[PDB]
């Protein structure tokens, strides 16, 4: 299986520069040229360049000439420089030749002077039913992302992720999970909250 | 820097139903080695694109043929023949054909499915908040369609528009539903000096607005 990895997410100070890695398995690393695209919020993409890791040869897009730099071996690597709140985006690198189309998953790119923040974690639990909706309010954290997962991700089925919004300079969201009701409290449920810009892993346990 | 354009911008569609995505570009698409390199890729939420239709209708590994594409030059169309609902997700239209590759604006598919009521829930701060001296209320309104709906928050029947956060997420591609979760935060000061917590929504699946409250005697 082809496959490339990449980072996850980065938080940089305005002005700063910074260097995202793309590892690639599951082929040839010399037969394709490595592509680099850009995606922020409003969908819209933006190809930035490319570099054929046989030669190391490079092509670039040319607004991001005065802005990114290319390097390889099975690793590629781009280098951005002089960031602004407008770099603030998701990357991707991917082999993009016709029916070889492999991305990898993006790593997002937060620039910011702010202070990197753990979130606080507080359980809902109800104040009558065949179901019942527990949740867990996940508030004050930076950066983006965070990761709600219950009773370790094998609860599954009836999870709603609520995006997050920023409040007082500092991101907010919650996580519900729809279970019997005659399976709470006598079974408990679990959220585990992961917020790896700060590394931290918290569980929840749901109580009455 | 040849200009990809989409249309439509979103798509409401049926199940079963048929659809049809657009794209136009601002140059021919046809190489001087006689192939157009148009192409077409899917992005569900939260991931990657990913490659149906490569060089106008060639269909990449495992994609099915209820997706076909078609076109010419300039003006391209991508079908689905018969639409489920796991095909919701942006569509967008790239070419390779000129240096630089560009990309279109997208094209959101949203589900048309049965009108469906909000099952609401309300939750009281938690303790351990209350030990910070925050409290957030908060309130989920589960599983309903269209996404048009309104919430309002009421303290001891007075309504609050100050300090709720609202947040819905993106069509459910299990049942094309919608859910939304709105938070009304006060300091453990404030929340202590009330008594019953209103959660009022409305939506055009109810005549009455659907309620939902909890007063501080549980
Ligand atoms: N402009 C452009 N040329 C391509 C692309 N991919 C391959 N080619 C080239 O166009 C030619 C034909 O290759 P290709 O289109 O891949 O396959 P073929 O048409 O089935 O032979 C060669 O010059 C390839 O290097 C692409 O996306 N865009
Ligand atoms: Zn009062």
């Amino acid at each position: 299986q082809v496959q490339l990895q990449q980072s996850g997410a980065e938080l940089v100070k305005p002005g700063a520069s910074v260097k995202l890695s793309c590892k690639a398995s599951g082929y040839t690393f010399t037969s394709y040229w490595m592509q680099w695209v850009k995606q922020r919020p409003g969908q819209g993409l933006e190809w930035i360049g490319e570099i054929d890791p046989s030669d190391s040869y490079t092509n670039y897009n040319q607004k991001f000439k005065g802005k990114a730099t290319l390097t390889v071996d099975s690793t590629a690597y781009m280098q951005l420089s002089s960031l602004t709140s407008e770099d603030s985006a998701v990357y991707y690198c991917a082999n993009l030749r016709g029916y070889f189309d492999y991305w990898g998953q993006g790593t997002t790119l937060t620039v910011s002077s702010a202070k990197t923040t753990p979130p606080s974690v507080y359980p809902l639990a109800p104040g009558t039913g065949s179901s019942v909706t527990l949740g867990c309010l996940v508030k004050g954290y930076f950066p983006e992302s965070v990761t709600v997962t219950w009773n370790s991700g094998s609860l599954s089925s009836s999870v709603h992720t609520f995006p997050a919004l920023l409040q007082s300079g500092l991101y907010t969201m919650s996580s519900s999970v729809t279970v019997p009701s005659s399976t709470w409290p006598s079974q408990t449920v679990t959220c585990s909250v992961a917020h790896p810009a700060s590394s931290t892993t918290v569980d929840k346990k749901l109580e009455p | 820097d040849v200009v990809m354009t989409q249309t439509p911008l979103s798509l409401p569609v049926s199940l079963g139903d048929q659809a049809s995505i657009s794209c136009r570009s601002s140059q021919s698409l046809v190489h001087s080695n006689g192939n157009t390199y148009l192409h077409w890729y899917l992005q569900k939420p939260g991931q990657s694109p990913k490659l149906l239709i490569y060089k106008v209708s060639n269909r990449f590994s495992g994609v099915p043929d209820r997706f076909s594409g078609s076109g010419s030059g300039t003006d391209f169309t991508l079908k689905i023949s018969r639409v489920e609902a796991e095909d919701l997700g942006v569509y967008f239209c790239s070419q390779s054909t000129h240096v630089p590759r560009t990309f279109g604006g997208g094209t959101k598919l949203e589900i048309k499915r049965a009108d469906a009521a909000p099952t609401v829930s309300i939750f009281p701060p938690s303790s351990e908040q209350l030990t910070s001296g925050g409290a957030s209320v908060v309130c989920f309104l589960n599983n309903f369609y269209p996404k048009d709906i309104n919430v309002k928050w009421k303290i001891d029947g007075k309504e609050r528009q100050n300090g709720v956060l609202n947040s819905w997420t993106d069509q459910n591609s299990k049942d094309s539903t919608y859910s939304m979760s709105s938070t009304l935060t006060l300091t453990k000061d404030e929340y202590e000096r009330h008594n019953s917590y209103t959660c009022e929504a409305t939506h055009k699946t109810s005549t009455s607005p659907i309620v939902k409250s909890f007063n501080r005697n549980e």
